[PDB]
This record gives C-alpha cells, sequence and structure tokens, in this order.
C-alpha cells in the first residue's frame, strides 16, 4: 500500500505476498479492475451530482 | 468564512444550517438521512434548534431546502470535561424524519480512524458555511467555501496561549486575511480524494478571525469516527 496507495482510489489493506486488498465507503462498491470505486446507490456519500 | 467565494447551488450538498433563538447560528454535515453532525458549543443548551439541508441563500427560495426538527442531541461524553478547553467540540443532532437525499442533499462519506487521518495530511482541505464574512461582520447570504492549508504542530502551538489537544489541528494561512469564522462553526472541514469527499474537521474556535498569525482550530475527526458511526446507526 506502500506507493499511492496501492493504486486503491479509497482504500488499501496489505496482504500475504506483498500484494494489496483494495475497499470502498459504504454507498460504493469495489469495480472490476479490483482498485476503482464505483457508486453502488442513487445518491452516494461524498460526490457532487448537481454540477 | 472571511475571504472565501460564493458556493454554487449543490458543490456542499452535505452542507446544513442550524437555526433557533439565532438565525444561522451554526453549520453542521449530513451523516446520513437521519443525523447531522456539528459542534458541541452550538448545542449546549437542550433549546430548540431546526436543521435546513438544501440550503444555499439564507434570504431566497432555491425549492431545494428540507426543513427537520431536532429530536435528540449527543454531545461527545467527553465535552466539557473541563471547562473551556473547547476539546471534544463535537455533537450530533437526530431528525424527525429522515432527509430525502438527492443532488441537493447528500451525505459526507467518513472514513476509518486511520484513513481519516491519511486524508487530514493531504494537507488541504476545504471548509463552507454562513458564518460571518468579515471580523465582527455581517453573516453571509450566500454559502461561502474556503480551501485552507494544514499548519504544522509546531507553528499552531506557538500561535497562541492556548492550548492545542491532541484531538485538535490548525488550518490556515501564514499572511492571514483567509479563515472559517463565527457563525461557521460545526460545518465541515472536508477533503476530496479522487472526486470524493471526507469528512476530516469540525469547525471549532479560534481567536479572532483571519488575524495574520493566527489559525483556525478544527476538532480532529479521525479521532471521533467510531463514535460517529457507533451512535448514528439505521436500522
Ligand atoms: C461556535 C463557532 O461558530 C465559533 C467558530 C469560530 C472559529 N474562529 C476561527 N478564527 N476559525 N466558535 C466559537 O465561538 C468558540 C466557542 C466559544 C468560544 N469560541 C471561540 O472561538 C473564542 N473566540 C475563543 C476565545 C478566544 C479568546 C478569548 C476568549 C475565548
Ligand atoms: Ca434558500
Amino acid at each position: 500500500c506502500n506507493i499511492k496507495n496501492g493504486r486503491c482510489e479509497q482504500f488499501c489493506k496489505n496482504s500475504a505476498d506483498n500484494k494489496v486488498v483494495c475497499s470502498c465507503t459504504e454507498g460504493y462498491r469495489l469495480a472490476e479492475n479490483q482498485k476503482s470505486c464505483e457508486p453502488a446507490v442513487p445518491f452516494p456519500c461524498g460526490r457532487v451530482s448537481v454540477s | 468564512v472571511v475571504g472565501g467565494e460564493d458556493a454554487k447551488p449543490g458543490q456542499f450538498p452535505w452542507q446544513v444550517v442550524l437555526n433557533g433563538k439565532v438565525d444561522a447560528f451554526c453549520g453542521g454535515s449530513i451523516v446520513n438521512e437521519k443525523w447531522i453532525v456539528t459542534a458541541a458549543h452550538c448545542v449546549e443548551t437542550g433549546v430548540k434548534i431546526t436543521v435546513v439541508a438544501g440550503e444555499h441563500n439564507i434570504e431566497e427560495t432555491e425549492h431545494t431546502e428540507q426543513k427537520r426538527n431536532v429530536i435528540r442531541i449527543i454531545p461527545h461524553h467527553n465535552y466539557n470535561a473541563a471547562i473551556n478547553t473547547y476539546n471534544h467540540d463535537i455533537a450530533l443532532l437526530e431528525l424527525d424524519e429522515p432527509l430525502v437525499l438527492n443532488s441537493y442533499v447528500t451525505p459526507i462519506c467518513i472514513a476509518d480512524k486511520e484513513y481519516t487521518n491519511i486524508f487530514l495530511k493531504f494537507g488541504s482541505g476545504y471548509v463552507s458555511g454562513w458564518g460571518r464574512v468579515f471580523h465582527k461582520g455581517r453573516s453571509a447570504l450566500v454559502l461561502q467555501y474556503l480551501r485552507v492549508p494544514l499548519v504544522d504542530r509546531a507553528t499552531c502551538l506557538r500561535s497562541t496561549k492556548f492550548t492545542i489537544y491532541n484531538n485538535m489541528f490548525c488550518a490556515g494561512f501564514h499572511e492571514g486575511g483567509r479563515d472559517s469564522c463565527q457563525g461557521d462553526s460545526g460545518g465541515p472541514h472536508v477533503t476530496e480524494v479522487e472526486g470524493t469527499s471526507f469528512l476530516t474537521g469540525i469547525i471549532s474556535w479560534g481567536e479572532e478571525c483571519a488575524m495574520k498569525g493566527k489559525y483556525g482550530i478544527y476538532t480532529k475527526v479521525s479521532r471521533y469516527v467510531n463514535w460517529i458511526k457507533e451512535k448514528t446507526k439505521l436500522t
């Protein structure tokens, strides 16, 4: 997780063989690429959607 | 907020204003549809408070405002254990009826303790509110916001005769001119992480506003996230 958060968009945890496991906050789900976080509800926290 | 700029509608959709025996006396942030986090010094009395989410201009109607009554107030249990220290300046407000989430009414994200501190230490956060726009001056009509730099602990200690506890941080500019201010207390200090905003502080206290050599003092939210999550559970 050492450099650039393990490429996790939100949260990183270290795992054996020096791999990482990414995760996301409530309202998001870990995307297919196992790094990015995508919305899982209509108005997830912390996002500007009026724009 | 002194030296800030007008927000656009929906730019800080977690921001709320508190109204009571004074209009627009403090801010807060949406934790979820039933719960607001604010400063304990905003709500010491138990007197009646209302919350307005989806607010932008407090003298106009936007048709985005959602007004709620506060039915429960939970100051942190260690607030006012010592007199006039402003330690543990954080409180939670339960709403009578759930907010309806939409583009103007959206929660702020709250990470675990480790990552809230990581986000703070990135070192640049946004504060917002309808507080004073000059020291001893009038309150804002349009929601204000300001980017403030994190200030090193040693510098902050030297800036004031007060104690800066571990549960606090300092933010602002070495030359002054830009700061949160009276009326902004309880509103968010937030850190944007790849387009997603996380709560990193609560606007708490200072000495006057925007004076050179002084900094805004903020409650360090990382130390309180377990308590926030415990108390604001929905079921
Ligand atoms: C309740 C909040 O609106 C307000 C926020 C002020 C933030 N100031 C800056 N410069 N960012 N907080 C307060 O009013 C708190 C709680 C009550 C006292 N207080 C103060 O900020 C006082 N100014 C602290 C103080 C300073 C000098 C002498 C006596 C008290
Ligand atoms: Ca309005």
